[PDB]
DNA sequence: AACTATTTATAAGA
DNA sequence: TCTTATAAATAGTT
């Protein structure tokens, strides 16, 4: 959950 | 195996499965291994031809895709041309 | 092997190294013929003793880890409890 | 879905 | 770091 959110959002910002 | 296959895709539906199966158990077998052997962590992510998801990891899923996040560093990264240039560089 | 070993800690640090990379090439070996046999995309993560990365992902660990974080299906997920649990099931 | 003959991977040597 | 003897994985059959 929390940590699918966190992944997607550091791949995203490149 | 009883014989030498090429690695080229598989287009009977049923052996493709079959084999799916029994490499992927393999794939995660000798994950454990290498993460016990070596004191390492792995965390493994397949997607089939139908888009459905298996998932592995040595110890938990969520603390290795973190620690992921959070690296800041180069480091080692492969892909299957990688693999395929080694295997030149290798052979007999 | 000229040995059958244990799956258990290596101590001796260069030996673990040294299994540490070869054990490494052929999980991504695996891999590789996995995802082209059978037509699947497959990342993967690795965090040795130090803490290091090595990745590899078929085609591109981006793109894995992306579709990663959209699936929104209840999937398999094994860790390695699962696979022991499995071999004490089929030892012969 | 079993079984096994053969291929592949690899532990230990040198 | 190579080489190879032996262990481990697997393709094809049934």
């Amino acid at each position: 959950g929390v940590v699918k959110q966190k992944l997607a959002e550091v791949i995203l910002k490149k | 195996g009883r014989k030498k296959i090429q690695i080229q895709r598989i287009t009977d539906e049923r052996n493709r499965q079959v084999t799916f199966t029994k490499r992927k158990f393999g794939l995660m077998k000798k994950a454990y291994e290498l993460s016990v052997l070596c004191d390492c962590e792995i965390a493994l992510i397949i997607f089939n031809h139908s888009n459905k998801l298996f998932q592995y990891a040595s110890t938990d899923m969520d603390k290795v895709l973190l620690k992921y996040t959070e690296y800041n560093e180069p480091h080692e990264s492969r892909t299957n041309a990688d693999i395929i240039e080694t295997l030149r560089k290798k052979g007999f």
